[PDB]
């Protein structure tokens, strides 16, 4: 069955969501550096 | 200026959607509660729509945003926003689109595990 | 059924890596005036 | 530092496991073609498997990354190998042609 499937599918979308946040942090320290010169 | 408000709200939503027991009540409400907050963040300051073609001011940090057939006219909260003003700064924020398309999908994946 | 659910995860998944991409993109244009300043 | 390849590797690599259309040919080669670069990008340059734990250097764009314990962390790396992890579940898992 596809019952674990959607477990996975989860976790991943978890996972890349967690990237998407860092990536924002990220951004708003290459904002900062930039803007700090 | 990337829409970084909406993108949080976004990150909070999705999470506590996929996080979610469906059955249990608490998690539900705090999904319920936080929502529109985020529908709010994708909305046209004109319309009160969901941004159907996203402009953004490449303008200013405000973070107010309309539909492409949203050019020009008369914005909604009063007193109006003092850096919006300026019509001119057209961007199609394809990040905006993206979250849009997100939001939908997320409620559609929600009323799914409501029924 | 939880078929409907599966997909409509894969879409949101695709999204994702959508916006993924414009952040790189983005911080990648960053980097560009990081390294042209500094 | 940025890391410009794991994301563009797992972001092609996801898009061709998760778009993949079952009337291509060409779909499950492809795949097959992407997936050790991708998990190579990944790997450490001490170690040789995948990243144990990411440690990568200030600003560096030679992009090389390594074990915590082979001789600054960095993350968005240590996202991306839990990324590759469960990515290659959901290959195992799922039938591709
Ligand atoms: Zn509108
Ligand atoms: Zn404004
Ligand atoms: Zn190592
Ligand atoms: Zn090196």
């Amino acid at each position: 069955g596809a019952s674990s499937q959607a477990a996975c599918l989860k976790q991943i979308l978890l996972l890349q969501l967690d990237l998407i946040e860092q990536q924002q942090q990220q951004l708003q320290a290459k904002e900062k550096e930039i803007e700090e010169l | 200026m990337n829409p970084v408000n909406a993108t949080a709200l976004y990150i909070s939503a999705s999470r506590l959607v996929l996080n979610y027991d469906p059955g249990d009540p608490k998690a539900f409400t705090e999904i319920n509660r936080l929502l529109p907050y985020f529908r709010q963040s994708l909305s046209c300051c004109v319309c009160g729509h969901l941004l159907q073609d996203p402009i953004a001011p490449t303008n200013s940090t405000c973070q107010h945003y309309v539909c492409k057939t949203c050019k020009g006219k008369k914005m909604m909260m009063k007193p109006s926003c003092s850096w919006c003003k300026d019509y001119e700064q057209f961007e199609e924020n394809k990040q905006l689109s993206i979250l849009v398309n997100c939001y939908k999908k997320l409620c559609e994946y929600i009323t799914q595990t409501t029924l």
